[PDB]
């Protein structure tokens, strides 16, 4: 039945590939996503908007750890977004983990989803993502590193970096504000303030997700005993939120 | 089923025996030139060691004819080995032993390496397979030099073979060196 | 028994700040001495592994680990650490469950990051053997293991480490019949690496 | 018209283009006769012939010792249609040791023409066929069209100007109804029956082919001088 | 519009094609006495340095079995090979030779591959552009000849020709052939037909016969031969 | 689904092909990638295309000890066909116990973008490939792949958006007994003369190197940190 | 899997895809093969391309497929590549299966095959390349050249040229030369193929290439040195 | 059974036994062990004789397609080549073949390729094959000779079956002869081996050790 | 064209999806579901002489604790139910613990994201509604789109006259989360059916599905009329 075995994205008579530009197009109509990298920890943050005012928001999560040092947050469609995160935990358990015994650095895992994101933009019947995700994580070897993935595939690390409608203010503003010298709490402070510009209805704690990549939390490790055994990703409560606003 | 061999200083030196196993009146060579400066003797049970024989010298000179250019004896003697490897763990395992005779030309140096059906590969100065080991290698150990000459290696391998008929007819001995592979006419 | 065709024998110790792993040179088929010149030990950087066992195993697993080694350092930009290294071959081993190669394969090296020494065995179905003192693999495993344990000391200097493990691996494999041709020892610390040939009986 | 490009298209009145323009492939074929009695049934065949120098195309196909066809179309489809049919009689008398009915027989062929007219990458047949047989309920006539309708029917005749044959068989019903036990009247019927559709062209030894079967009578096909006292 | 599409008419546009591709190729003229069957064919040199000996529009089948073809002659590889294997295998499993009329109709399911199989693929994604003119001997029917196209459907006839000058060759062979021809005679018409029908002056390198019989089988006369016999017909037309 | 097929794979009436023109039509807006091969080196030297963000850790990568290339076009496919060569070479490696030459992994690239051209219905790769390499056949190697499966051997050669004024650029001051260092300074008055920028920074460049010795044994390869980049130039005579 | 009829009819009876190949193939360079009494020559033009060229490690366009027969080409050169390793196995097949050496019509006779089964198939593009095959079978001294087309036809010919301007030689081809007495030695034949090359290659002498095949496997790639030597000649003969 | 071909300056002689048995009880005296191939290629039937028939039947067919293709006559290297490329194919099912391939061409002269079901491919002069192989490949060799008459050489391949005959159980019925020469294979005939005894025996003397 | 196929407009959109949303509304019928502390319960405005009226219905028991509602056509609606009465039974046999709402839901969504992105399968006009009482969560109502998009719900409604009743839930939510009262909490939701649409809703122009901790049953007519 399924007679669709030739690409849907190709090259124009111009030299540029469509649906990959439809689809960044698709993102950037996509509410406003940030991520800013310190000394000593990562910050991600996104505003979380309501399809209704019955709905409980807390049961829908726009940043998802995909390992216990790693997190990510997108700007874009919703599903392919948790169509990607459940696809990009599976590889990183089964490319890495399943091998080596520990979970793959940030570089790898990003590698792994840019992999998956171009195999859209080429296999038969198929429609590219449409989404940009910004992911934040820190290993052994190479610490903290922040990197964004475009639709096609393309992934950039970044110092921080913003996604979405208010994309080109919130970078201005950034570039306005780095000074290689932040800790995790400056970059907190700087992330919220770079969001209550973008935020046109209540800027709060229910309408707020923040995310760190920071230090190792055995309070988040139900067991003890082995020495060499931490998660550093961390999502902040609304109660906290609310408390540093 | 005699397949012997001797490193000397320029060249390598090949014997194999010119015998069958019935019924029948016929000369047999058990070598393929492989390159022009690489030679393969072989042994073990019929109808495989041809095939696989065959098999190995078809694919050598499509390599030579695409790049042009002649593989070394190290790459042709890894190439056997990943052969044989790959081939006992198959449904049907070549019981096939080989050695593999080749003049360097990089290198300028002769090399001689010996493969088990297994898949072990060994570089020698001298080796042998079958029984040919067990009432050669005394006589091997004793006078082996690694400067002797092509004709004292000759000499040498002369002396085998005799220890060889007496505990029993003929060998075909071949030569690699610089100038390519030949056939002894004079032994 | 596939094990015990070709023979061979590997042992490895740690030191104070050092390692040492050491083997026997024979290749045999069943009875008959082949080459006095097999090594059974290789190094991916600044890990070593001895196999043990047939010597078409111990040939296919050195090839296949050196590419795996060379793609983890491509896409990691960084060698391999000991500990991640006896996890891969943990994983290698196990993926031949039921067609698995008869090895004998032992891991020894020195953390970049902490300097800790370290030491592994395996199985060869991929089982992981950790120890603090001695990992010994081959024939002569039970000489092996009578050796090392009397004459092993927790904390030994290089130069008392070479002669201690050279000593064992000696003197058990003296009474193997199917090991001694020869005999390399490797002394590895944070900046240098000794290989030294030993003297032995041959017969 | 954009809906007669394929076999999954319905138009906006419901109506299948390529079925309809196999049927208009069938309506050019040669003219072809099928009648029966309670005893025996036949078929009267025109063949046509490219030129002078070129033999006379068969029409009719034997399946199984107690059936056949004719065929008016499209000829590589009604062999493929014809195979078909041989197997499956083979099937019938291999596993169970029985004879297949020519319903049974029908209803198999409306199955596989109905697959070729819903899935896309296959054209429906371009051939109808009209199929005799005799089993233990006597002598079966069948009309098969490439949409997978079958009919059963006393008389029928297919292809170009068979409607005069068709008014001609309708006419005379109950007289070739009752013709028991004569074979040779009911071959005589039929001929006359084909008679009624010819223009310019009169039945010769070359262009007409019959066959019959019946209560003691495998399927038989006559041709040539078999078919002068026919004539 | 598919491969399988039918027109309003009721036929197959790529058969129709096909059949108006076969229209462009060289003349292929068969004649089918009661001595034995004649084909014969004209070879259209695109360039004075090509080599004629090297074009082969006629070839053996089995030994008494001949084809000659005309159209996309890079189509007919695959059907001759299928043609013989045919034939070899037939052989095999019963100890016989096959007959003609089998052998065309193996090779008619073959073209019919482009849909469904005789037996019930898609092997080919488009018809064969060329048309066959398969001659034989046997047993049961004497000698025949058959023209056989890309639709499937063969016919047996007296005498054929095909390619680009078909109508006027098969104009002229409807008043010419009789069933009392002798093999010569047979010889001598199709090199007249080939002579009328082609725009060049009639030669050895231009055209070639063969002919079929049930002695010496299947065999193609070499240029000598064709030489006497177009100095003997030159003779007796002038 | 037929209406929807964009027959990727087909000729035009002039006999070319449609995607592959429009694939190096999309390539020609890439950053400047450039190779220039001397009597004892190569060098690559790619013009990124920026931010103040992070750059020390996206168009030089690696493929085994030996051999490393210049993307040109689609990172993401690109970083495919690395996958695919690092893979070969690996492969080379085990079977023969020897490095890989770098024509043979060059051709089998080439031979994975053509079959893409010519077969399946998918687009081809929108990536050229610039390739430095050495072997004991013909010592240092330089390469060019494109997406119409065609490669090419070079002396010094360019690709990207301004591919005819690097190379009538080189065409001149270009010698066959150059050496390293004059190389580097040629293509970095090359990729300064031709980029349509301000100047020519130390962020907004990737080089590398591929010589004998600089502690290491018979060939290294020395990929360049921004602070080795930023000396070059200033030795050089950039000063940017 | 993608089988999509590319290759299909056209109410005139032609086939579309085929045409176009023959076009692509009208695109390419020029080759020239001429037979001798004993020897075959073939000749082929270089792309005026930059002068930054490396010859060593480019394609010659000149592939032995076996140590007594080679190929040309015109038209894309990746499907030829394609096509030449094809035949290169095929050859080693047969000499495995057989116990001697292809003739030089079988394996003309292979690629036609080949040709015409993409020509044929679905999901796939004809080649858009048109070749020369020459040679000497084995213990035969009678030189064979075949030319085989994108369709899938091939013939022997006693000089033929494809790719580009390929009407303008062969008509000096017609012209000049004499079935009845083919050049005798190979030096006639290699000066009858440059200056039916120089015919259209006005760019000089350097974009010339020649070989020469003769029986019992002597295949020579003449160097640059003697093809200017030829070329030289040619011109000092031109007006006295 | 008892199968024997030789090459000499005439050509080829192959010469077979008609014995076959299943146990102790004779099942045929009337076996054909010379499969024909095609009018100029021989092969003999040692070990199981429907593999044999058919595979050499097969042969034949593979050898008509190769002359169809290539317009020439095949060699008897490339058809020996074919069986034994496709017993290969078939090493460890079960198969038992041992057959010998006789065959005169322009090029190769005459040429015996002995084929064996392991993949044992060997260009010869002299085969036997058969329980009673060793009592004819004395007689052969006490007098084979290259420049022997087409009749002597007739007479020697009767000779040496009659000797296996004589001697194995399992051999004997009656002698098939045939010779090969570079136009084709010619039969000479059947010839009784009780009858033929005695008359041997009369005319050279020997078999003292029988009555008769 | 772009609107034909699932992929995207120049303007970043997907048609058939907003094609498939307006399908959603072919049937003029709305559907309730409210949240009680203990139970969940859903309505729906089941609306010819000839039809058998037990066999009318669009309220289906996914397992022996989760409901659904569907909007839309009914096929798509059937399909949907099998899909998920397979899903339940298969996790439940795989991991040995009753399969969850929200889980259930997510797998839903995940099918109907694969429909939008791949071509050749379409979108199903439809839109699920699940309710369950959790044996971690409590009362659960969580709806999926053709979007793939899903989300949990104190309260939600669904039709074409939704925005009425939503505007009277969140009034009554302002007042003051969930239903402080499972027959309570029905009669609820009768009443605010009738007070957002209007007229008197007799017994057979709704169809009741209530979720409470161990089950989902749907009440029959009887029960419904004892309800008013």
């Amino acid at each position: 039945t399924d007679r669709y075995s030739f690409s849907l994205t190709t090259f124009s008579p111009s030299g540029k590939l469509g649906q990959i530009d439809y689809a960044l197009t698709a993102v950037k109509q996509g509410v406003t996503s940030l991520g800013i990298k310190a000394t000593n920890g990562v910050v991600i943050a996104t505003e979380k908007k309501s399809s209704s005012p019955l709905a409980m928001s807390e049961t829908l999560s726009k940043v998802s750890l995909l390992t216990p040092d790693i997190g990510a947050v997108y700007s874009g469609m919703g599903p392919d977004y948790r169509v990607l995160v459940d696809k990009s935990r599976k590889v990183a358990h089964t490319s890495y983990k399943r091998i080596y015994g520990e979970y793959p650095p940030t570089k790898l895992l990003v590698s792994e989803v840019a992999k998956i994101m171009q195999e859209a933009t080429q296999s038969g019947g198929v429609r590219p993502f449409g989404v940009s995700l910004l992911i934040a994580g820190h290993d052994e070897f190479n610490g903290f590193s922040l990197y964004q993935v475009d639709p096609s595939g393309s992934y950039f690390p970044w110092k921080a970096t913003a996604i979405g409608k208010g994309s080109v203010a919130a970078k201005t503003f950034l570039e306005k504000r780095w000074n290689d010298e932040l800790e995790l709490e400056d970059a907190i402070h700087i992330a919220l303030l770079t969001l209550k510009e973008s935020v046109e209805g209540e800027f709060n704690g229910d309408t707020i997700e923040l995310a760190i990549i920071g230090d190792e939390n055995p309070d988040l490790l139900g067991y003890t005993g082995i020495p060499t055994d931490g998660p550093r990703f961390r999502k902040l409560t609304s109660q906290e939120i609310n408390d540093r606003l | 089923d005699i397949i012997l061999g001797i490193r000397v200083q320029d060249s390598v030196i090949l014997a194999s025996s010119k015998a069958v196993t019935g019924i029948s009146v016929d000369s047999d060579d058990k070598t393929r030139q492989l390159s022009p400066h690489t030679l393969m003797s072989f042994a073990g049970e019929a109808g495989d060691t041809v095939q696989f024989a065959e098999y190995i010298q078809a694919n050598i000179q499509l390599y030579s004819i695409r790049e042009d250019y002649e593989l070394s004896p190290q790459a042709v003697s890894s190439f056997v080995r990943q052969e044989l490897a790959k081939s006992i763990r198959s449904r049907r395992p070549y019981q096939v032993n080989v050695l593999i005779g080749g003049y360097d030309k990089k290198k300028n140096k002769p090399e001689l390496y010996q493969i088990d059906y297994l898949g072990t590969k060994v570089e020698l100065p001298y080796g042998a397979h079958g029984y040919s080991g067990f009432y050669t290698f005394f006589l091997l150990d004793h006078h082996y030099r690694p400067d002797m000459t092509t004709e004292e290696g000759l000499d040498l391998l002369k002396l085998c073979v005799q220890e060889l008929e007496k505990r029993m007819k003929g060998v075909i001995v071949k030569i690699v060196d610089k100038d390519g592979i030949r056939q002894v006419d004079d032994f | 028994d596939p094990s015990s065709i070709n023979g061979g024998i590997v042992v490895a110790m740690t030191g104070k700040d050092c390692v040492a792993i050491a083997c026997d040179l024979r290749l045999g088929s069943q009875s008959l001495g082949v080459s006095n010149k097999f090594e059974k030990i290789f190094h991916y950087g600044h890990v070593f592994l001895g196999i043990t066992g047939l010597a078409t195993d111990v040939t296919t697993l050195n090839e296949m680990f050196r590419y795996k080694t060379n793609l983890y350092k491509l896409k990691e930009e960084r060698a391999i650490e000991p500990e991640t290294f006896t996890q891969l071959v943990s994983s290698s081993l196990y993926e031949r469950r039921f067609g698995p190669y008869f090895v004998g394969p032992v891991v020894a090296g020195i953390n970049s990051k902490s300097g800790k020494p370290f030491i592994a065995g395996f199985d060869l179905i991929g089982c992981i053997d950790e120890a603090k003192d001695f990992i010994v693999s081959g024939t002569a495993s039970d000489q092996l293991f009578g050796m090392c344990e009397s004459l092993y000391e927790p904390n030994l200097e290089p130069e008392d480490l070479f002669e201690t493990i050279s000593q064992a691996l000696l003197n058990a494999a003296d009474r193997d019949a199917l090991s001694g041709w020869g005999a390399v020892v490797y002394i590895i610390k944070k900046d240098e690496v000794v290989k030294r040939y030993l003297k032995m009986r041959q017969d | 018209n954009n809906y007669d490009g394929d076999t999954v298209t319905f138009s906006p009145t419901g109506r299948l283009f390529q079925v309809e323009y196999a049927l208009e492939a069938i309506k050019q074929g040669s003219v072809t006769v099928g009648l029966r009695s309670n005893t025996h049934a036949v078929l009267v065949a025109l063949k046509r012939n490219a030129d002078e120098l070129s033999s006379y195309q068969k029409k009719i196909i034997k399946c199984d010792e107690h059936m056949g066809l004719s065929l008016a179309g499209l000829a590589p489809d009604a062999r493929v249609l014809s195979n078909y049919l041989r197997q499956q009689c083979n099937y019938s008398s291999l596993v169970f040791n029985r004879k297949l009915a020519v319903e049974r027989a029908g209803h198999l062929l409306c199955d596989k023409a109905q697959k070729n007219t819903q899935s896309y990458g296959g054209r429906p047949y371009g051939v109808g066929l009209l199929i005799i047989g005799y089993d233990k309920s006597g002598a079966h006539l069948l009309e098969f069209q490439p949409s997978g309708n079958v009919t059963e029917l006393y008389g029928t005749a297919i292809g170009a100007r068979s409607q005069g044959a068709k008014t001609y068989l309708e006419r005379t019903l109950d007289t070739f109804i009752k013709i028991d036990g004569n074979p040779d009247e009911l071959i005589k019927a039929g001929v006359e029956a084909i008679s009624q559709s010819l223009r310019d062209e009169s039945l010769t030894v070359d262009n007409l082919s019959i066959a019959i079967v019946g209560k003691d009578t495998p399927f038989t096909i006559y041709d040539g001088e078999a078919v002068a006292k026919y004539i | 519009r598919g491969v399988s599409t039918f027109s309003p008419e009721g036929r197959l546009f790529q058969v129709e094609y096909s059949l108006e591709a076969i229209k462009l190729g060289s003349t292929a003229i068969g004649i089918a006495t009661k001595e034995g069957v004649v084909l014969g064919v004209e070879k259209r040199a695109t360039s004075p340095l090509l080599e004629s000996d090297s074009i082969e529009k006629i070839v053996e089948i089995d030994r008494h079995i001949g084809c000659a073809m005309s159209g996309l002659t890079a189509d007919a590889r695959s059907m001759i090979e299928h043609a013989r294997t045919a034939a070899v295998t037939h052989n095999l499993y019963y100890d016989e030779d096959i007959n003609v009329e089998s052998l065309t109709q193996s090779v008619c399911d073959l073209a019919l591959r482009f849909g469904e199989g005789a037996s019930g693929e898609r092997l080919m994604s488009r018809p064969f552009g060329v048309a066959l003119l398969i001659a034989g001997h046997d047993a049961d029917d004497g000698y025949q000849l058959f023209h056989a196209e890309p639709s499937g459907t063969f016919y047996r006839y007296n005498a054929k020709a095909i390619g680009s000058g078909s109508e006027g060759a098969q104009a002229e062979l409807l008043n010419e052939w009789h069933s009392s021809l002798t093999l010569k005679e047979a010889e001598l018409l199709v090199l007249k037909i080939l002579k009328q029908v082609m725009e060049e002056k009639l030669d050895e390198n231009n055209a070639q016969l063969s002919c079929i019989t049930k002695q010496d089988g299947f065999k193609i006369y070499d240029n000598e031969k064709t030489a006497e016999l177009i100095k003997e017909l030159k003779e007796k037309e002038a | 689904s037929r209406r929807y097929d964009s027959r990727t794979t087909i000729f035009s009436p002039e006999g070319r092909l449609y995607q592959v023109e429009y694939a190096l039509e999309s390539i020609s807006h890439a950053g400047t990638a450039i190779g220039i091969m001397a009597s004892d080196g190569i060098v690559l030297a790619a013009e990124r295309k920026s931010t103040l963000l992070e750059q020390d850790t996206e168009k030089l990568y690696k493929l085994n000890d030996k051999i490393a290339v210049a993307v040109a076009g689609l990172t993401a496919d690109a970083e495919i066909l690395i996958n695919t060569a690092r893979i070969h070479a690996q492969n080379y490696l085990k079977t023969y116990n020897e490095d890989i030459p770098v024509e043979i992994l060059v051709r089998r690239l080439s031979d994975i973008k053509q079959g893409y051209t010519q077969h399946g219905g998918l687009r081809p790769f929108g990536v050229s490939f610039i390739y430095a390499g050495y072997d004991d056949r013909y010592g240092y190697q330089l390469y060019t792949s494109n997406p119409s499966g065609n490669y090419t051997g070079w002396k010094a050669i360019s690709v990207g958006a301004n591919t005819s004024a690097a190379q009538t650029l080189l065409q001149m001051d270009y010698k066959d007994d150059m050496k390293v260092d004059d190389a580097i300074e040629l293509a970095l008055k090359t990729l300064s003369k031709t980029t349509d920028s301000s100047a020519l920074t130390y962020d907004r460049l990737e080089f590398a190197t591929i010589r004998k010795g600089a502690n290491d044994g018979e060939v290294y390869q020395k990929i360049f940190k921004p602070q080795e980049i930023k000396d070059i130039l200033v030795k050089t005579g950039i000063t940017k | 899997g993608y089988d999509r009829a590319l290759s299909i009819f056209s109410p005139d009876g032609h086939i579309f895809q085929v045409e176009y190949a023959l076009e692509a193939v009208k695109r390419g360079t020029c080759a020239v093969g001429v037979k001798g009494k004993n020897c075959v020559v073939l000749g082929c033009e270089r792309r005026s391309t930059l002068k930054l060229q490396d010859t060593r490690i480019t394609p010659s366009k000149v592939s032995k497929i076996d140590s007594h027969v080679v190929l040309s080409f015109s038209g894309l050169n990746a499907d030829s590549r394609i096509l030449i390793e094809k035949a290169r196995v095929e050859a080693q097949s047969h000499r495995l299966t057989l116990e001697d050496p292809v003739t030089v019509e079988y394996l003309t006779r292979y690629v036609a095959g080949v040709q015409q089964r993409y020509t044929q198939s679905g999901g796939v593009r004809p080649f858009g390349v048109s070749t020369l095959i020459a040679g000497f079978d084995p213990r035969d001294d009678e030189p064979k050249l075949y030319q085989t087309e994108p369709s899938g036809i091939y013939s022997s010919w006693s000089a033929q040229t494809i790719g580009r301007n390929s009407k303008t030689v062969r008509e000096f081809l017609e012209k000049n030369y004499d079935r009845k007495e083919p050049p005798a030695t190979v030096e006639e034949c290699v000066k009858l193929t440059v200056r039916s090359l120089l015919e259209v290659v006005q760019t000089g002498a350097k974009n010339i290439e020649i070989t020469v095949v003769k029986p019992d496997s002597d295949i020579v790639a003449l160097s640059s040195e003697e093809i200017n030597q030829y070329v030289t000649q040619i011109e000092q003969e031109k007006q006295e | 059974t008892t199968t024997l071909a030789f090459r000499f300056q005439g050509g080829i002689i192959v010469a077979v036994d008609s014995r076959a048995t299943a146990g102790n009880w004779v099942a045929s005296q009337t076996v054909k062990k010379v499969i024909e191939i095609n009018p100029f290629l021989l092969g003999t039937m040692a070990g199981g004789a429907a593999d044999c028939q058919f595979w050499e039947t097969w042969l034949g067919s593979q050898c008509r397609l190769h002359e169809l293709r290539e317009k020439e006559r095949i060699s008897v290297a490339a058809a020996s080549k074919i069986l034994s490329n496709l017993v290969y194919q078939y090493k460890g099912a079960g198969l038992s073949m041992g057959t010998m391939i006789c065959g005169y061409t322009r090029k190769e002269g005459p040429t015996i390729y002995y084929v064996d079901s392991d993949g044992t491919r060997l260009k010869g002069d002299i085969f036997c094959v058969g329980s009673g192989q060793t009592f004819a490949y004395g007689v052969l060799d006490s007098n084979y000779k290259w420049d022997l008459s087409v009749e002597d050489a007739l007479y020697l391949g009767k000779r040496s079956i009659l000797a296996a005959a004589h001697r194995d159980a399992y051999s004997g019925g009656s002698v098939n002869l045939y010779h090969v020469t570079e136009d084709g294979w010619i039969y000479h005939g059947n010839h009784d081996v009780g009858e033929l005894f005695w008359k041997v025996k009369e005319e050279e003397g020997s078999f003292n050790n029988v009555i008769g | 064209y772009d609107r034909h196929i699932t992929i995207f407009s120049p303007e970043g959109r997907l048609y058939q999806v907003e094609y498939a949303f307006k399908a959603t509304n072919q049937t003029n019928i709305n559907s309730l579901a409210v949240r009680g502390k203990d139970c969940t319960v859903v309505i729906s405005q089941k609306k010819d002489k000839l039809l058998d009226p037990t066999t009318v219905s669009y309220i289906f028991c996914i397992s022996r604790t989760i409901g659904m509602v569907v909007n839309g056509p009914i096929p798509d609606a059937r399909n949907a139910a099998l899909r998920a009465k397979a899903e339940a039974a298969e996790f439940r046999y795989k991991y040995g613990y009753d399969m969850p709402c929200d889980v259930l839901a997510k797998r839903m969504a995940n099918l109907s994201q694969i429909y939008t992105q791949r071509a050749y399968m379409r979108p199903l006009g439809v839109i699920l509604t699940f309710v369950s009482v959790d044996e971690e969560l409590g009362p659960s109502i969580y709806k999926t789109d053709p979007a793939g998009y899903y989300v949990g719900y104190k309260a939600t409604a669904t039709g074409p006259k939704q925005q009425e009743i939503t505007t009277n839930l969140e009034n009554h939510f302002k007042k003051s989360d969930h239903i402080n009262e499972w027959e309570k909490v029905v009669e609820f939701a009768i009443t605010h059916m009738i007070d957002a649409l209007g007229t008197e809703f007799s017994k057979n122009d709704l169809e009741v599905g209530v979720a409470t901790k161990d089950k989902f049953f749907t009440l029959s007519a009887e029960n419904i009329e004892e309800r008013l």
